[PDB]
Protein backbone atom coordinates (compact mmCIF):
# COMPACT_ATOMS: atom_id res chain seq x y z
CA UNK A 1 0.00 0.00 0.00
CA UNK A 2 2.18 2.49 -0.86
CA UNK A 3 4.92 0.77 1.46
CA UNK A 4 7.87 1.13 -0.71
CA UNK A 5 7.36 4.90 -1.72
CA UNK A 6 6.95 5.88 1.49
CA UNK A 7 9.80 3.92 3.22
CA UNK A 8 12.23 5.62 0.38
CA UNK A 9 10.51 8.90 1.13
CA UNK A 10 11.27 8.37 5.43
CA UNK A 11 14.95 7.24 4.57
CA UNK A 12 14.89 11.01 2.32
CA UNK A 13 13.44 12.25 5.20
CA UNK A 14 15.35 11.22 8.21
CA UNK A 15 19.05 12.44 6.69
CA UNK A 16 17.50 16.02 6.53
CA UNK A 17 15.28 15.67 9.72
CA UNK A 18 18.10 14.60 11.74
CA UNK A 19 19.56 16.87 14.58
CA UNK A 20 23.40 17.88 14.61
CA UNK A 21 25.47 14.70 15.93
CA UNK A 22 27.84 17.48 18.26
CA UNK A 23 25.30 19.90 19.84
CA UNK A 24 25.89 19.11 23.22
CA UNK A 25 29.42 20.04 23.26
CA UNK A 26 28.49 23.44 21.73
CA UNK A 27 25.62 24.08 24.56
CA UNK A 28 27.64 26.06 27.41
CA UNK A 29 24.93 25.31 30.32
CA UNK A 30 22.99 22.15 29.61
CA UNK A 31 24.43 18.28 29.48
CA UNK A 32 23.65 14.66 28.34
CA UNK A 33 22.19 13.83 31.55
CA UNK A 34 19.92 17.09 31.90
CA UNK A 35 18.67 16.26 28.52
CA UNK A 36 18.15 12.15 30.21
CA UNK A 37 16.38 13.78 33.21
CA UNK A 38 13.76 16.00 30.16
CA UNK A 39 13.31 12.90 28.17
CA UNK A 40 12.56 10.45 30.50
CA UNK A 41 10.13 13.28 32.67
CA UNK A 42 8.46 13.49 28.84
CA UNK A 43 7.97 9.46 29.02
CA UNK A 44 6.28 9.83 31.95
CA UNK A 45 4.18 12.91 30.70
CA UNK A 46 3.01 10.66 27.97
CA UNK A 47 2.11 7.89 30.25
CA UNK A 48 -0.16 10.46 32.50
CA UNK A 49 -1.94 11.80 29.14
CA UNK A 50 -1.70 8.15 27.44
CA UNK A 51 -0.26 9.33 24.61
CA UNK A 52 1.23 7.67 21.65
CA UNK A 53 4.62 7.06 21.53
CA UNK A 54 4.80 8.36 18.25
CA UNK A 55 3.97 11.51 19.71
CA UNK A 56 7.14 11.00 22.42
CA UNK A 57 9.70 10.10 19.38
CA UNK A 58 8.19 13.56 17.42
CA UNK A 59 8.73 15.81 20.29
CA UNK A 60 12.12 14.50 21.12
CA UNK A 61 13.74 14.84 17.41
CA UNK A 62 12.02 18.55 18.08
CA UNK A 63 14.30 19.17 21.09
CA UNK A 64 17.11 17.69 19.67
CA UNK A 65 17.22 20.00 16.36
CA UNK A 66 16.09 23.07 18.65
CA UNK A 67 18.77 22.43 20.93
CA UNK A 68 21.15 21.76 17.48
CA UNK A 69 21.26 25.71 16.75
CA UNK A 70 19.62 27.41 19.73
CA UNK A 71 21.40 28.57 23.02
CA UNK A 72 19.75 27.05 26.26
CA UNK A 73 19.86 27.57 29.80
CA UNK A 74 19.83 25.07 32.05
CA UNK A 75 16.07 26.39 34.02
CA UNK A 76 14.71 26.64 30.49
CA UNK A 77 14.97 23.50 29.17
CA UNK A 78 11.87 22.31 29.84
CA UNK A 79 10.22 24.42 28.44
CA UNK A 80 11.73 23.94 25.53
CA UNK A 81 11.11 20.09 26.24
CA UNK A 82 7.18 21.19 26.94
CA UNK A 83 6.21 23.23 23.92
CA UNK A 84 8.15 20.53 22.00
CA UNK A 85 5.40 18.17 23.49
CA UNK A 86 2.72 20.39 22.89
CA UNK A 87 3.40 20.73 19.02
CA UNK A 88 4.06 16.62 18.94
CA UNK A 89 0.73 15.91 20.61
CA UNK A 90 -1.49 18.57 18.00
CA UNK A 91 0.09 17.29 15.05
CA UNK A 92 0.06 13.53 16.53
CA UNK A 93 -2.75 13.65 18.53
CA UNK A 94 -6.46 12.59 18.13
CA UNK A 95 -7.42 14.64 21.02
CA UNK A 96 -4.40 16.71 22.62
CA UNK A 97 -4.06 17.62 26.03
CA UNK A 98 -5.21 21.21 26.45
CA UNK A 99 -2.19 24.01 26.94
CA UNK A 100 -3.41 24.09 30.40
CA UNK A 101 -2.81 20.97 30.85
CA UNK A 102 0.81 21.63 29.71
CA UNK A 103 1.06 23.91 31.60
CA UNK A 104 -0.20 22.33 35.03
CA UNK A 105 2.38 19.20 34.20
CA UNK A 106 5.53 21.48 34.99
CA UNK A 107 3.70 22.12 38.11
CA UNK A 108 3.19 25.82 37.96
CA UNK A 109 7.20 26.21 36.52
CA UNK A 110 6.15 28.31 33.67
CA UNK A 111 3.12 30.38 32.47
CA UNK A 112 0.53 29.76 29.62
CA UNK A 113 2.20 32.55 27.90
CA UNK A 114 5.67 30.99 28.20
CA UNK A 115 4.53 28.13 27.22
CA UNK A 116 2.36 29.78 23.90
CA UNK A 117 5.80 32.03 23.13
CA UNK A 118 8.14 29.16 23.30
CA UNK A 119 5.92 27.36 21.06
CA UNK A 120 6.30 29.78 18.61
CA UNK A 121 9.51 30.25 18.76
CA UNK A 122 9.93 26.46 18.11
CA UNK A 123 8.29 26.67 15.15
CA UNK A 124 9.98 29.43 13.99
CA UNK A 125 13.33 27.57 14.54
CA UNK A 126 12.18 24.19 12.98
CA UNK A 127 10.43 26.25 10.27
CA UNK A 128 7.29 24.16 10.69
CA UNK A 129 8.93 21.17 9.73
CA UNK A 130 7.25 18.84 12.03
CA UNK A 131 6.61 15.59 10.29
CA UNK A 132 9.59 13.69 11.09
CA UNK A 133 10.41 10.23 10.65
CA UNK A 134 11.22 8.56 13.83
CA UNK A 135 12.37 4.89 15.29
CA UNK A 136 8.80 4.62 15.75
CA UNK A 137 7.81 5.07 12.05
CA UNK A 138 10.16 2.64 10.78
CA UNK A 139 9.77 -0.13 13.98
CA UNK A 140 6.43 -0.21 12.48
CA UNK A 141 7.18 -0.96 8.66
CA UNK A 142 9.71 -3.54 10.06
CA UNK A 143 7.18 -5.50 11.91
CA UNK A 144 5.85 -6.22 8.88
CA UNK A 145 8.46 -9.10 8.05
CA UNK A 146 7.55 -10.74 11.07
CA UNK A 147 6.99 -14.69 10.71
CA UNK A 148 4.86 -15.17 12.40
CA UNK A 149 3.21 -11.86 14.06
CA UNK A 150 5.12 -11.78 17.80
CA UNK A 151 3.77 -9.20 20.41
CA UNK A 152 6.57 -9.69 23.12
CA UNK A 153 8.55 -9.32 19.60
CA UNK A 154 6.58 -5.69 18.75
CA UNK A 155 6.93 -4.82 22.00
CA UNK A 156 10.14 -5.09 22.87
CA UNK A 157 11.91 -3.64 20.19
CA UNK A 158 9.41 -0.75 21.07
CA UNK A 159 11.14 -0.18 23.86
CA UNK A 160 14.87 -0.80 23.54
CA UNK A 161 13.81 2.35 20.59
CA UNK A 162 12.55 4.30 23.24
CA UNK A 163 15.75 3.87 25.57
CA UNK A 164 17.65 5.04 22.74
CA UNK A 165 16.08 8.44 23.02
CA UNK A 166 17.36 8.87 26.57
CA UNK A 167 20.93 9.10 25.81
CA UNK A 168 22.54 11.61 23.04
CA UNK A 169 25.60 9.79 23.30
CA UNK A 170 25.95 7.89 21.99
CA UNK A 171 22.88 7.22 19.88
CA UNK A 172 22.01 11.02 18.02
CA UNK A 173 24.64 9.66 15.76
CA UNK A 174 22.45 6.60 14.47
CA UNK A 175 19.45 7.62 12.02
CA UNK A 176 16.04 6.21 13.29
CA UNK A 177 16.31 3.44 10.40
CA UNK A 178 19.00 2.26 11.89
CA UNK A 179 18.53 2.23 15.63
CA UNK A 180 15.40 0.71 14.55
CA UNK A 181 17.14 -1.98 12.82
CA UNK A 182 19.24 -2.65 16.05
CA UNK A 183 15.84 -2.53 18.34
CA UNK A 184 14.17 -5.13 16.01
CA UNK A 185 17.08 -7.56 15.57
CA UNK A 186 17.71 -7.61 19.20
CA UNK A 187 14.26 -8.00 20.09
CA UNK A 188 13.78 -10.88 17.76
CA UNK A 189 17.01 -12.28 18.99
CA UNK A 190 16.19 -12.08 22.72
CA UNK A 191 12.21 -13.11 22.39
CA UNK A 192 12.86 -15.90 19.38
CA UNK A 193 16.24 -16.60 18.85
CA UNK A 194 15.61 -15.76 15.47
CA UNK A 195 17.76 -12.95 13.47
CA UNK A 196 17.35 -9.77 10.83
CA UNK A 197 15.40 -11.10 8.28
CA UNK A 198 16.24 -11.62 4.62
CA UNK A 199 13.71 -9.49 3.68
CA UNK A 200 14.19 -6.81 5.66
CA UNK A 201 17.58 -6.64 4.04
CA UNK A 202 16.40 -6.79 0.81
CA UNK A 203 13.69 -3.61 1.95
CA UNK A 204 16.79 -1.59 3.95
CA UNK A 205 19.60 -3.11 2.48
CA UNK A 206 20.88 -2.82 6.35
CA UNK A 207 22.73 -6.50 7.01
CA UNK A 208 23.81 -7.25 10.79
CA UNK A 209 27.24 -5.94 10.10
CA UNK A 210 26.01 -2.31 9.08
CA UNK A 211 23.77 -2.62 12.17
CA UNK A 212 26.73 -3.98 14.30
CA UNK A 213 27.81 -0.52 16.10
CA UNK A 214 24.71 0.83 16.68
CA UNK A 215 23.56 -3.32 18.06
CA UNK A 216 26.73 -3.24 20.06
CA UNK A 217 25.41 0.33 21.92
CA UNK A 218 22.31 -0.99 22.02
CA UNK A 219 22.51 -4.38 23.22
CA UNK A 220 24.83 -2.41 26.48
CA UNK A 221 21.70 -0.41 26.99
CA UNK A 222 19.65 -2.93 27.04
CA UNK A 223 22.06 -5.24 29.98
CA UNK A 224 22.68 -1.67 31.63
CA UNK A 225 18.83 -0.57 31.70
CA UNK A 226 18.01 -1.73 35.46
CA UNK A 227 21.00 0.25 36.78
CA UNK A 228 20.17 3.79 34.44
CA UNK A 229 19.53 6.88 36.61
CA UNK A 230 16.90 7.26 34.49
CA UNK A 231 13.65 4.39 34.63
CA UNK A 232 10.45 5.72 33.79
CA UNK A 233 10.96 3.86 30.04
CA UNK A 234 11.44 0.61 32.24
CA UNK A 235 8.39 1.27 34.51
CA UNK A 236 5.79 1.76 31.83
CA UNK A 237 7.03 -1.44 30.00
CA UNK A 238 6.25 -3.29 32.89
CA UNK A 239 2.33 -2.89 32.01
CA UNK A 240 0.09 -5.25 30.36
CA UNK A 241 -0.42 -2.80 27.13
CA UNK A 242 3.42 -3.52 26.24
CA UNK A 243 2.73 -7.12 27.58
CA UNK A 244 5.08 -6.50 30.09
CA UNK A 245 8.60 -6.87 28.29
CA UNK A 246 10.91 -4.63 30.04
CA UNK A 247 11.12 -7.56 32.59
CA UNK A 248 12.51 -9.80 30.04
CA UNK A 249 16.11 -10.81 30.63
CA UNK A 250 19.03 -9.60 27.79
CA UNK A 251 20.72 -12.14 26.11
CA UNK A 252 23.99 -12.30 27.79
CA UNK A 253 25.83 -12.38 24.33
CA UNK A 254 24.85 -11.50 20.52
CA UNK A 255 27.15 -13.68 18.64
CA UNK A 256 27.61 -11.64 15.41
CA UNK B 1 11.22 36.06 2.65
CA UNK B 2 7.90 37.77 2.65
CA UNK B 3 6.25 40.66 4.66
CA UNK B 4 2.70 41.74 5.04
CA UNK B 5 3.88 44.88 3.46
CA UNK B 6 4.31 44.18 -0.11
CA UNK B 7 0.56 42.77 -0.09
CA UNK B 8 -2.33 44.12 -1.58
CA UNK B 9 -5.09 42.93 -0.59
CA UNK B 10 -7.51 42.25 -3.43
CA UNK B 11 -11.23 40.45 -1.80
CA UNK B 12 -11.97 37.82 0.45
CA UNK B 13 -12.72 34.83 -1.02
CA UNK B 14 -13.80 32.29 0.88
CA UNK B 15 -13.80 30.49 4.90
CA UNK B 16 -12.25 26.64 4.76
CA UNK B 17 -11.67 23.68 7.62
CA UNK B 18 -9.74 26.99 9.33
CA UNK B 19 -8.84 30.41 8.89
CA UNK B 20 -10.24 32.84 6.20
CA UNK B 21 -8.45 32.85 2.35
CA UNK B 22 -8.25 35.98 0.91
CA UNK B 23 -6.99 36.75 -3.00
CA UNK B 24 -4.10 39.86 -3.30
CA UNK B 25 -1.37 40.51 -5.27
CA UNK B 26 2.76 40.89 -4.43
CA UNK B 27 3.37 44.67 -5.35
CA UNK B 28 6.74 43.65 -6.51
CA UNK B 29 6.35 40.93 -8.45
CA UNK B 30 3.00 41.09 -9.53
CA UNK B 31 2.72 37.40 -8.61
CA UNK B 32 -1.07 36.84 -7.55
CA UNK B 33 -1.67 34.85 -4.29
CA UNK B 34 -4.64 33.63 -2.17
CA UNK B 35 -3.74 34.58 1.68
CA UNK B 36 -4.87 32.67 4.39
CA UNK B 37 -5.44 34.36 8.02
CA UNK B 38 -5.41 32.52 11.01
CA UNK B 39 -5.49 34.87 14.14
CA UNK B 40 -3.66 33.46 16.97
CA UNK B 41 -6.21 30.82 23.39
CA UNK B 42 -4.77 27.35 22.57
CA UNK B 43 -1.89 28.69 20.78
CA UNK B 44 -1.25 27.62 17.00
CA UNK B 45 -4.22 25.24 15.94
CA UNK B 46 -3.38 21.92 15.22
CA UNK B 47 -5.04 22.23 11.64
CA UNK B 48 -2.60 24.98 10.65
CA UNK B 49 -0.06 22.84 12.22
CA UNK B 50 -0.39 19.83 9.91
CA UNK B 51 -1.69 22.16 6.88
CA UNK B 52 1.80 23.87 6.52
CA UNK B 53 3.92 20.87 7.49
CA UNK B 54 2.64 18.65 5.12
CA UNK B 55 1.72 21.18 2.19
CA UNK B 56 5.95 22.15 2.59
CA UNK B 57 6.76 18.29 1.84
CA UNK B 58 4.12 18.56 -1.04
CA UNK B 59 5.53 20.24 -4.26
CA UNK B 60 3.61 18.71 -7.07
CA UNK B 61 1.79 20.47 -10.23
CA UNK B 62 -1.81 19.14 -8.57
CA UNK B 63 -1.32 20.50 -4.95
CA UNK B 64 -2.07 23.80 -4.30
CA UNK B 65 1.59 25.23 -3.59
CA UNK B 66 2.28 27.05 -0.35
CA UNK B 67 4.73 29.89 -1.03
CA UNK B 68 5.13 31.17 2.40
CA UNK B 69 4.58 31.62 6.13
CA UNK B 70 4.48 34.91 7.39
CA UNK B 71 4.38 35.37 11.21
CA UNK B 72 3.57 37.54 13.57
CA UNK B 73 3.05 36.99 17.44
CA UNK B 74 -0.96 37.31 16.75
CA UNK B 75 -1.37 36.53 13.02
CA UNK B 76 0.07 33.65 10.82
CA UNK B 77 -0.40 34.38 7.31
CA UNK B 78 -0.19 31.59 4.85
CA UNK B 79 1.00 32.76 0.95
CA UNK B 80 -0.62 30.44 -1.45
CA UNK B 81 -0.48 30.19 -5.08
CA UNK B 82 -3.51 31.65 -6.98
CA UNK B 83 -6.35 29.79 -8.38
CA UNK B 84 -9.18 30.98 -10.05
CA UNK B 85 -11.95 28.99 -9.24
CA UNK B 86 -13.57 25.86 -7.30
CA UNK B 87 -14.51 23.09 -8.92
CA UNK B 88 -18.22 23.10 -7.36
CA UNK B 89 -18.92 26.63 -9.17
CA UNK B 90 -17.34 25.36 -12.41
CA UNK B 91 -20.11 22.00 -12.08
CA UNK B 92 -22.54 24.94 -11.51
CA UNK B 93 -21.64 27.32 -14.32
CA UNK B 94 -21.77 24.39 -16.71
CA UNK B 95 -25.29 23.64 -15.68
CA UNK B 96 -26.12 24.00 -19.77
CA UNK B 97 -23.21 22.55 -21.86
CA UNK B 98 -22.74 19.95 -19.72
CA UNK B 99 -18.72 19.29 -19.21
CA UNK B 100 -16.71 18.63 -22.12
CA UNK B 101 -15.64 14.86 -21.64
CA UNK B 102 -12.01 15.83 -22.45
CA UNK B 103 -11.94 18.45 -19.86
CA UNK B 104 -13.49 15.46 -17.08
CA UNK B 105 -10.91 12.92 -17.94
CA UNK B 106 -8.20 15.53 -17.37
CA UNK B 107 -9.75 17.12 -13.79
CA UNK B 108 -9.77 13.13 -13.04
CA UNK B 109 -6.19 12.43 -14.70
CA UNK B 110 -5.06 15.37 -12.60
CA UNK B 111 -6.79 15.02 -9.15
CA UNK B 112 -5.41 11.43 -8.86
CA UNK B 113 -1.77 12.51 -9.97
CA UNK B 114 -2.02 14.73 -7.16
CA UNK B 115 -3.69 12.23 -4.36
CA UNK B 116 -0.83 9.25 -5.96
CA UNK B 117 1.66 11.88 -4.60
CA UNK B 118 0.54 12.69 -1.22
CA UNK B 119 -0.26 8.93 -0.50
CA UNK B 120 3.37 8.15 -1.59
CA UNK B 121 4.23 10.82 1.23
CA UNK B 122 2.13 9.20 4.10
CA UNK B 123 -0.44 11.95 3.41
CA UNK B 124 -3.85 11.39 4.04
CA UNK B 125 -6.20 14.15 2.81
CA UNK B 126 -9.43 13.49 3.93
CA UNK B 127 -11.73 16.33 2.44
CA UNK B 128 -11.93 15.98 -1.04
CA UNK B 129 -14.79 17.60 -2.03
CA UNK B 130 -15.48 19.90 -5.49
CA UNK B 131 -15.49 23.47 -3.17
CA UNK B 132 -11.85 21.85 -2.13
CA UNK B 133 -10.42 21.00 -5.79
CA UNK B 134 -9.36 24.44 -7.58
CA UNK B 135 -9.00 25.13 -11.34
CA UNK B 136 -7.34 27.74 -13.38
CA UNK B 137 -7.23 28.91 -17.26
CA UNK B 138 -4.69 27.50 -18.07
CA UNK B 139 -6.73 23.75 -17.42
CA UNK B 140 -4.48 22.48 -13.96
CA UNK B 141 -6.66 21.11 -11.06
CA UNK B 142 -5.21 21.32 -7.76
CA UNK B 143 -6.11 19.50 -4.26
CA UNK B 144 -6.51 22.26 -1.54
CA UNK B 145 -7.62 22.83 1.59
CA UNK B 146 -5.14 20.49 3.61
CA UNK B 147 -6.55 21.79 6.98
CA UNK B 148 -8.11 18.12 7.74
CA UNK B 149 -5.03 16.40 6.66
CA UNK B 150 -2.49 13.88 8.27
CA UNK B 151 0.67 12.02 7.96
CA UNK B 152 0.06 8.33 8.45
CA UNK B 153 2.10 5.72 9.29
CA UNK B 154 3.03 2.19 8.10
CA UNK B 155 0.54 0.47 8.52
CA UNK B 156 -1.81 3.04 9.76
CA UNK B 157 -3.16 3.17 13.58
CA UNK B 158 -6.38 4.66 14.68
CA UNK B 159 -7.10 7.88 13.59
CA UNK B 160 -9.74 10.81 14.03
CA UNK B 161 -13.30 9.46 13.26
CA UNK B 162 -15.06 12.89 12.30
CA UNK B 163 -13.51 13.08 8.92
CA UNK B 164 -14.77 13.55 5.57
CA UNK B 165 -17.87 15.76 4.20
CA UNK B 166 -20.42 13.34 4.73
CA UNK B 167 -21.82 13.22 1.07
CA UNK B 168 -17.85 11.97 0.48
CA UNK B 169 -17.23 9.70 3.39
CA UNK B 170 -16.64 6.31 2.83
CA UNK B 171 -18.37 3.37 3.60
CA UNK B 172 -15.29 2.42 6.32
CA UNK B 173 -15.46 5.47 7.72
CA UNK B 174 -19.69 5.38 8.35
CA UNK B 175 -19.22 1.65 9.99
CA UNK B 176 -16.63 3.08 12.22
CA UNK B 177 -13.60 0.37 10.79
CA UNK B 178 -10.46 0.66 13.71
CA UNK B 179 -8.69 1.28 10.66
CA UNK B 180 -9.05 3.55 7.61
CA UNK B 181 -6.27 4.40 5.21
CA UNK B 182 -5.37 5.80 1.19
CA UNK B 183 -8.66 4.36 0.26
CA UNK B 184 -10.68 7.18 1.54
CA UNK B 185 -9.45 9.49 -0.82
CA UNK B 186 -10.08 7.66 -3.54
CA UNK B 187 -13.78 6.74 -2.51
CA UNK B 188 -13.96 10.67 -2.45
CA UNK B 189 -12.45 11.17 -5.65
CA UNK B 190 -15.07 8.37 -7.14
CA UNK B 191 -17.88 10.48 -5.99
CA UNK B 192 -16.37 13.53 -7.58
CA UNK B 193 -16.01 11.53 -10.94
CA UNK B 194 -19.61 10.50 -10.81
CA UNK B 195 -20.50 14.65 -9.82
CA UNK B 196 -18.46 15.36 -12.96
CA UNK B 197 -20.93 13.79 -15.03
CA UNK B 198 -24.15 14.19 -13.63
CA UNK B 199 -23.19 17.74 -11.86
CA UNK B 200 -24.77 16.43 -9.14
CA UNK B 201 -23.62 14.58 -5.78
CA UNK B 202 -23.60 10.81 -6.10
CA UNK B 203 -24.77 10.07 -2.55
CA UNK B 204 -26.37 13.73 -0.86
CA UNK B 205 -27.05 12.09 2.93
CA UNK B 206 -27.86 14.43 5.36
CA UNK B 207 -27.31 11.73 8.32
CA UNK B 208 -24.41 9.35 8.50
CA UNK B 209 -27.64 6.02 8.14
CA UNK B 210 -29.04 8.50 5.11
CA UNK B 211 -25.64 8.30 3.63
CA UNK B 212 -25.12 4.71 4.14
CA UNK B 213 -28.64 3.73 2.57
CA UNK B 214 -28.20 5.90 0.12
CA UNK B 215 -24.75 3.94 -0.84
CA UNK B 216 -26.37 0.76 -0.63
CA UNK B 217 -29.19 1.51 -2.70
CA UNK B 218 -26.99 2.30 -5.34
CA UNK B 219 -23.91 -0.29 -4.66
CA UNK B 220 -25.82 -2.94 -3.30
CA UNK B 221 -25.84 -3.83 0.60
CA UNK B 222 -22.71 -5.36 1.42
CA UNK B 223 -22.16 -9.25 2.27
CA UNK B 224 -19.45 -11.29 3.38
CA UNK B 225 -18.90 -12.19 -0.38
CA UNK B 226 -18.13 -8.39 -1.59
CA UNK B 227 -16.72 -7.10 1.85
CA UNK B 228 -15.18 -10.05 4.30
CA UNK B 229 -15.40 -8.56 7.48
CA UNK B 230 -18.30 -6.22 7.06
CA UNK B 231 -20.84 -7.57 9.14
CA UNK B 232 -18.83 -7.83 12.26
CA UNK B 233 -18.09 -3.65 11.46
CA UNK B 234 -18.89 -1.58 14.82
CA UNK B 235 -21.44 0.14 13.07
CA UNK B 236 -22.96 -2.90 11.04
CA UNK B 237 -26.24 -4.22 12.12
CA UNK B 238 -27.68 -7.44 11.01
CA UNK B 239 -31.17 -5.22 10.48
CA UNK B 240 -29.61 -2.99 7.36
CA UNK B 241 -32.34 -3.26 4.43
CA UNK B 242 -30.86 -5.83 1.81
CA UNK B 243 -30.99 -3.53 -1.57
CA UNK B 244 -29.69 -5.31 -4.60
CA UNK B 245 -26.75 -3.99 -6.49
CA UNK B 246 -27.82 -1.51 -9.50
CA UNK B 247 -26.05 -1.60 -13.30
CA UNK B 248 -23.87 0.61 -13.06
CA UNK B 249 -24.23 1.52 -16.60
CA UNK B 250 -27.58 3.09 -14.54
CA UNK B 251 -25.49 4.84 -11.75
CA UNK B 252 -23.96 7.37 -14.27
CA UNK B 253 -25.64 7.11 -17.30
CA UNK B 254 -23.44 9.08 -19.48
CA UNK B 255 -19.86 7.10 -19.22
CA UNK B 256 -18.57 4.65 -21.36
CA UNK B 257 -17.16 0.79 -20.86
CA UNK B 258 -13.66 2.37 -19.90
CA UNK B 259 -15.25 5.21 -17.48
CA UNK B 260 -17.38 2.91 -15.64
CA UNK B 261 -15.06 0.31 -15.51
CA UNK B 262 -12.95 2.46 -13.23
CA UNK B 263 -15.18 4.15 -11.26
CA UNK B 264 -16.43 0.88 -10.21
CA UNK B 265 -13.02 0.28 -8.92
CA UNK B 266 -12.88 3.48 -7.14
CA UNK B 267 -16.37 2.43 -5.47
CA UNK B 268 -15.34 -0.99 -4.37
CA UNK B 269 -16.92 -1.42 -0.79
CA UNK B 270 -13.78 -3.57 0.59
CA UNK B 271 -10.78 -0.73 0.88
CA UNK B 272 -8.51 -3.49 0.11
CA UNK B 273 -9.80 -4.17 -3.20
CA UNK B 274 -10.01 -0.35 -4.03
CA UNK B 275 -8.16 0.88 -6.46
CA UNK B 276 -5.09 2.97 -5.27
CA UNK B 277 -4.31 6.54 -6.82
CA UNK B 278 -1.50 5.31 -8.70
CA UNK B 279 -2.73 1.92 -10.31
CA UNK B 280 -5.96 4.31 -11.50
CA UNK B 281 -3.60 6.49 -13.75
CA UNK B 282 -2.77 3.59 -16.00
CA UNK B 283 -6.74 2.86 -16.10
CA UNK B 284 -7.93 2.36 -20.13
CA UNK B 285 -10.24 5.40 -19.42
CA UNK B 286 -7.19 7.60 -19.67
CA UNK B 287 -5.31 6.42 -22.62
CA UNK B 288 -6.33 8.98 -25.06
CA UNK B 289 -6.40 11.91 -21.87
CA UNK B 290 -4.87 15.45 -22.97
CA UNK B 291 -5.33 19.03 -20.92
CA UNK B 292 -7.34 21.17 -22.66
CA UNK B 293 -8.36 24.96 -21.25
CA UNK B 294 -11.51 25.30 -19.69
CA UNK B 295 -14.26 25.75 -22.33
CA UNK B 296 -15.67 28.66 -19.72
CA UNK B 297 -14.18 31.88 -18.65
N1 LIG C 1 -13.42 33.06 -8.42
S1 LIG C 1 -12.54 33.47 -7.15
O1 LIG C 1 -13.35 34.18 -6.21
O2 LIG C 1 -11.46 34.29 -7.59
C1 LIG C 1 -12.00 32.13 -6.42
C2 LIG C 1 -12.89 31.16 -5.98
C3 LIG C 1 -12.42 30.00 -5.35
C4 LIG C 1 -11.06 29.82 -5.15
C5 LIG C 1 -10.16 30.80 -5.58
N2 LIG C 1 -8.82 30.67 -5.43
C6 LIG C 1 -8.21 30.08 -4.38
N3 LIG C 1 -8.91 29.74 -3.27
C7 LIG C 1 -8.33 29.14 -2.21
O3 LIG C 1 -9.06 28.80 -1.12
C8 LIG C 1 -10.46 29.07 -1.14
C9 LIG C 1 -11.10 28.25 -0.04
C10 LIG C 1 -11.00 26.76 -0.41
C11 LIG C 1 -11.69 25.89 0.64
C12 LIG C 1 -13.14 26.35 0.86
C13 LIG C 1 -13.24 27.84 1.17
C14 LIG C 1 -12.55 28.68 0.09
C15 LIG C 1 -6.89 28.85 -2.24
N4 LIG C 1 -5.97 28.27 -1.39
C16 LIG C 1 -4.80 28.35 -2.12
N5 LIG C 1 -4.90 28.94 -3.38
C17 LIG C 1 -6.23 29.25 -3.44
N6 LIG C 1 -6.89 29.84 -4.47
C18 LIG C 1 -10.63 31.94 -6.23
MG1 LIG D 1 27.30 21.32 27.42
Amino acid sequence: DYHEDIHTYLREMEVKCKPKVGYMKKQPDITNSMRAILVDWLVEVGEEYKLQNETLHLAVNYIDRFLSSMSVLRGKLQLVGTAAMLLASKFEEIYPPEVAEFVYITDDTYTKKQVLRMEHLVLKVLTFDLAAPTVNQFLTQYFLHQQPANCKVESLAMFLGELSLIDADPYLKYLPSVIAGAAFHLALYTVTGQSWPESLIRKTGYTLESLKPCLMDLHQTYLKAPQHAQQSIREKYKNSKYHGVSLLNPPETLNL
Amino acid sequence: PGSMENFQKVEKIGEGTYGVVYKARNKLTGEVVALKKIRLTEGVPSTAIREISLLKELNHPNIVKLLDVIHTENKLYLVFEFLHQDLKKFMDASALTGIPLPLIKSYLFQLLQGLAFCHSHRVLHRDLKPQNLLINTEGAIKLADFGLARAFGVPVRTYTHEVVTLWYRAPEILLGCKYYSTAVDIWSLGCIFAEMVTRRALFPGDSEIDQLFRIFRTLGTPDEVVWPGVTSMPDYKPSFPKWARQDFSKVVPPLDEDGRSLLSQMLHYDPNKRISAKAALAHPFFQDVTKPVPHLR
